[PDB]
């Protein structure tokens, strides 16, 4: 499959196609990484993460 | 929760509990942020007044994670009707902010199209709460969880004695005796994606609990994402 259909476009969280290319984004409590794919927490206890620590 | 497993430390940290004047837990909820809780609309007339408790894994004993919060504003969906349980969704504004810690963390709100393409298309979701352990049993003292597969919508409609609207989806098992139940009501249905849990549904109703040929019915959160986002401005 094509782009977001193929492995979520290599994005950690949200994927939407835009100008053919893929654009990744993140939920609240995260910021997109320099690679434009990974979602990095901005503080402890970001949403969606099981609090094992 | 009928069957399933109990939530271990840090496994279901988005679980909230609506408690009444007598300190009894009567419904569940989902933590969305420091000020906001997602719950079912029908839960808001099973008491005259209530509070929100977070970090609770055991209702009969006290535990370090626990904190009580009072609701400032209750945002019930004006189209909710108890005849069908359609539009079974409400947002709670807390007076004071939640402190995130062990056993206390929000579930992520997904984007509308992505959720429908990517989350709804997963094999299973997870549902938790302090609800009944058998259809006719008592409330569980411990927070339990259950992995529930997404059910095909046509099969879902053919199984139901009551209408399944666009604001509802089916999850659970056909014959296997595992399902959510009374008291789990208003609680979290989340879906996992790359080690992250997104809130995909709200425990709404079912024809009893764990019955053969019957599934659990959940409020479809993706139909209300703009509405929820609008609630979190006021
Ligand atoms: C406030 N408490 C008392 C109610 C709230 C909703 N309730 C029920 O759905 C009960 C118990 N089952 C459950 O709560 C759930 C099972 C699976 C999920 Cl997911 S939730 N199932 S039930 O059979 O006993 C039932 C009891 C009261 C009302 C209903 N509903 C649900 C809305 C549609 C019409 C209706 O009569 C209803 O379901 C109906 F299908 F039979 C209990
Ligand atoms: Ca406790």
């Amino acid at each position: 499959r094509k782009l977001c259909s193929l492995d979520n476009g290599d994005c950690d969280q949200f994927c939407h196609e835009e100008q053919n290319s893929v654009v990744c984004s993140c939920a609240r409590g995260y910021t997109l990484a320099d690679n434009g794919k990974a979602c990095i927490p901005t503080g402890p206890y970001p949403c969606g993460k099981q609090t094992l620590e | 929760i009928v069957g399933g497993q109990e939530c271990k430390d840090g496994e279901c940290p988005w679980q909230a509990l609506l408690i009444n004047e007598e300190n009894e837990g009567f419904c569940g909820g989902t933590i969305l942020s420091e000020f906001y809780i997602l719950t079912a609309a029908h839960c808001l007339y099973q008491a005259k007044r209530f509070k929100v408790r977070v970090g609770d894994r055991n209702t009969e004993q006290e535990e370090g994670g626990e904190a009580v919060h009072e609701v400032e504003v209750v945002i019930k969906h004006n189209r909710f009707t108890k005849e069908t349980y359609d539009f079974d969704i409400a947002v709670l504004r807390l007076k004071t902010p939640i402190t995130f810690r062990m056993n206390v963390a929000p579930a992520c709100l997904p984007e509308r199209d992505w959720a429908e393409s990517t989350l709804m298309t997963q094999k299973t979701g997870i549902v938790s709460g302090f609800g009944r352990t058998h259809e006719k049993g008592r409330q569980s003292t411990r927070l339990k969880m259950l992995e529930v597969p997404y059910v095909d919508r046509n099969s879902c409609k053919l199984s139901s004695s009551f209408i399944i609207t666009q604001n509802m989806f089916c999850a659970g098992y056909d014959t296997k005796q595992e399902d959510a139940c009374q008291g789990d009501s208003g609680g979290p249905h989340v879906t996992r994606f790359k080690d992250t849990y997104f809130v995909t549904g709200i425990v709404s109703w079912g024809e009893g609990c764990a019955r053969k040929g019957k599934y659990g019915i959940y409020t479809k959160v993706t139909a209300f994402l703009k509405w929820i986002d609008r609630s979190m401005k006021t």
